[PDB]
């Protein structure tokens, strides 16, 4: 059974908004509130500022408790601004922003004074989901609520979403740009991108059968003896003193849930060992054959002789073989 | 994706020619059509914008109320309308994915084969 | 607003070629050089004003500053013979330069 | 959470004191 | 094999400031804001203060948003409070505050008002750190990016360490003060003192 | 930690003095060094602290402009300079482990064993 979750890389866009409240006194100052907000960098933004000249907005504009607010970086006009690499630090992915001191303003004697500051954060994160593939989280422990395999193609339409369809968007021919580099890439790919009321995610979209296995390759066995009896097979292996015990009948690959996987990497093995090994020796008899054996192991198995929709359980002990 | 559009035209004065630019290998939801004019041996000139996916439309002003753009999503074909044309038109005419919904800085990256209009 | 390009440029097969597209603020737009043979379909050539596309010889190359954006061409080959076209967006549409015809002499 | 409490030292100035 | 991570003992010195804004109604009052922080306890302050004499002073300086705030306890004048150790819980370690009560503005008819607390506190934590120890954890969840053999002895300055030199002090002869039975120890130890932008770790 | 002081010294009115302490046992740059005199059958008179980790020194108010500490690192010494000595210097000088950079409560738990400076 495979237990380890579907991971790709995704990335983050956002704008990080704080507004600071000071109060000036004779001899000191001090903070009277610190307003801190995240808010999603628009679409139109990720695709003409950032990935087009590597720039980002001064301004933020977005709804925040269903109102259409904007806030300017040093209370001051609109501009353009590069995106520089962050600061080195270890175990931790690449990552850019604009800014990097606080606004806060200019001391006037007995006031309460306000100051604005906006950061434009890009972040890649390492985005996780589990079956059955409806919902994603992210390196930062924000979820999405959608699955990563949606989209407008391939009947990808089908699958789930909690967001409106003014949220989402799949763009065709965009062509990623290097944010270190500044190099682009040549081959175009479709990029999905969502609008979070708190971020902005995007990701390169991939179809979802060949990409998630709902099984994984655990052993390759060289000499896996079979025998029957009992109305039963047994198969013993002595590389790893494991012996295995199924019924008569085959098991249909066609009822394991996502099972595209199990075939192409059973005949890649199969076909490696005999290549390597059994070549000179021996020849196959007949196509690979799938058995169920207690414990819930699938095993594919290919005979060979001398020149003379449900989701399978495995358990966590192997000490009954 | 390969755009593929409709054959030659030959029209009278104040007629309406129906132009058809069908892709091939993707949904064609995921961009934008650009429809684009070129008379005989003159630059490029630059008609409109559609998205398929929502239907919307942008045009260029010097051809505001006389083009029209619509879709059919079950043939992933983009058809575009002139309405009234005159002797000046007849020039080769070409679909492209670039500039639009999807972006405002997107390249004209693949185009169609384009279609001659004679009035 | 419009793009001025000039109407044609002349360079030796050994010299290289400038190609010069002007506008107002054109630095703060990404300027696209389409390359169109004559009977042909217009075929990208610089995109993002420093890049190209797959397949594209290293001989193109780009530029967009303040209010004039340009293009290289370096080794000027006798198939080079072509209309090139600058365009970028400005307000709701995508204004198209005039066009400047490259003689191979 | 050791992500997280990394942001402020690699997307901001700790140690910078501005006075006017 | 080894899984366990090496665990020690740590102090934590910091003030929780909480400053709230208050609207006074006909016959009512409400909360329109309440700024809550956490600062760190200078070096200063938690060897001339908290361990010499067992006080702290009633007033937080520190840097926060690149800024020097300063703040006062219920608006009044720098005083020294004495630690009182906090309210028992069960399966909880030992820890010390001096301030029990939020401070709250007087009420005028028809106006917003502001008011200030500070209380110092003390905590004794747990810390876990794991191979290659170049940072550890505390009891509370904050990470400190330092690693815990840092310092200035027999080549233990090669560790990792992503502070400035300014936050780490190393002070030998050092003679702790219990805060409770109000004895110190006799036996000097080499105590390493490093301030977060949040807290102060000993 | 211990501490270790030079010889006795004997200098002619005008001159200048440098007495050394050495530590022994620690890196030296965890504990300030505090110099601190004493006349024959006098009281204390604390002279000054030097931070040997960072540099910082400070001097008391009636010995400001003649006194310089300074350190060497690489052998764990501080050194203290009176320049412009007079009848009444001759005294007992001692380093210690007290009060500066590590705190303005420290007490001077280590002491060496005092050269004797005559003039």
């Amino acid at each position: 059974e495979n237990i380890a979750p579907y991971k790709f890389k995704a990335t983050m866009y956002y704008k990080d908004v704080t507004v600071s409240q000071v109060w000036f006194g004779h001899r000191y100052s001090q903070f009277m509130g610190i307003f801190e907000d995240r808010a999603p960098v628009p679409f139109e933004e990720v695709i003409d500022k950032i990935n087009a000249k590597g720039v980002c907005r001064s301004t933020a504009k977005y709804v925040r408790n269903n109102l259409e607010t904007t806030a300017f970086h040093r209370d001051d006009h609109e501009t353009d601004m590069e995106l520089k690499p962050a600061n080195a630090a270890t175990r931790t992915s690449r990552g850019w922003h604009t800014t990097d001191l606080k606004y806060n303003p200019s001391r006037v004697e007995a006031f309460h004074r306000y100051g604005t500051t906006v950061n434009c954060i890009v972040e890649e994160v390492d985005a996780r989901s589990v079956y059955p593939y409806d919902e994603f989280v992210l390196a930062t422990g924000d979820f999405v609520y959608m699955s990563p395999f949606y989209g407008y193609r391939e009947g990808s339409h089908t699958e789930h979403t909690s967001y409106a369809a003014d949220r989402f968007k799949q763009v065709d021919g965009f062509y990623a740009r290097d944010l270190t580099t500044k190099a682009r890439a040549t081959a175009p790919t479709t990029r999905n991108l969502l609008t979070t009321p708190k971020f902005t995610v995007a990701w390169d979209w991939v179809p979802k059968r060949p990409s998630v296995c709902t099984m994984t390759k655990w052993q390759e066995v060289d000499e896996m003896l079979r025998s029957e009896y009992g109305g039963s097979f047994r198969f013993s292996s002595d590389a790893i003193s494991t012996t295995f015990t199924t019924n008569l009948t085959e098991y249909p690959l066609s009822r394991v849930d996502l099972g595209d996987c199990i075939g192409k990497d059973a005949r890649d093995a199969m076909d490696r060992i005999f290549a390597r090994r059994y070549n000179a020796t021996h020849i196959k008899v007949g196509q690979p054959q799938y058995y169920l054996a207690n414990g819930g192991f699938l095993i594919a198995y290919q005979p060979l002789l001398s020149n003379t929709v449900e989701r399978i359980k495995t358990t966590s002990s192997i000490e009954f073989a | 994706v390969q755009l593929v559009q409709s054959g030659a035209e030959v029209k009278t004065p104040g007629a309406s020619v129906r132009v058809s630019c069908k892709a091939s290998g993707h949904t064609f939801r995921t961009f934008d059509i650009n429809w684009v004019r070129q008379a005989a041996g003159q630059g490029l000139e630059w008609m409109g914008w559609m998205s398929p996916n929502s239907g919307n439309t942008g045009y260029a002003r010097q051809f505001q109320g006389r083009v029209t753009m619509t879709r059919n999503i079950s043939a992933n074909t983009a058809y575009m309308e002139l309405r009234g044309l005159r002797f000046d038109d007849t020039a080769v005419y070409y679909c492209a994915r670039g500039p639009g919904s999807t972006g405002t800085t997107g390249s004209m990256d693949v185009w169609g084969q384009g279609t001659t209009v004679t009035v | 607003a419009g793009l001025t390009q000039p109407p044609s440029v002349s360079v030796a097969p050994g010299k290289t070629a400038r190609i010069s597209c002007g506008g107002n603020n054109i630095g703060s737009k990404s300027v696209h050089w389409y390359q169109q043979k004559p009977g042909q379909a217009p075929v990208l050539v610089i995109y993002y004003d420093s890049d190209r596309p797959s397949g594209i010889p290293e001989r193109f190359s780009g530029s967009n500053s303040g209010n004039t954006a340009t293009l290289t061409i370096s080794r000027v080959e006798a198939g080079d013979e072509a209309d090139y076209y600058c365009q970028v967006w400005d307000s709701g549409s995508v204004v198209f330069g005039g066009g400047t015809k490259l003689t191979v002499l | 959470q050791r992500r997280n409490q990394l942001h402020d030292l690699r997307f901001a100035d700790i140690d910078t004191v501005i006075h006017a």
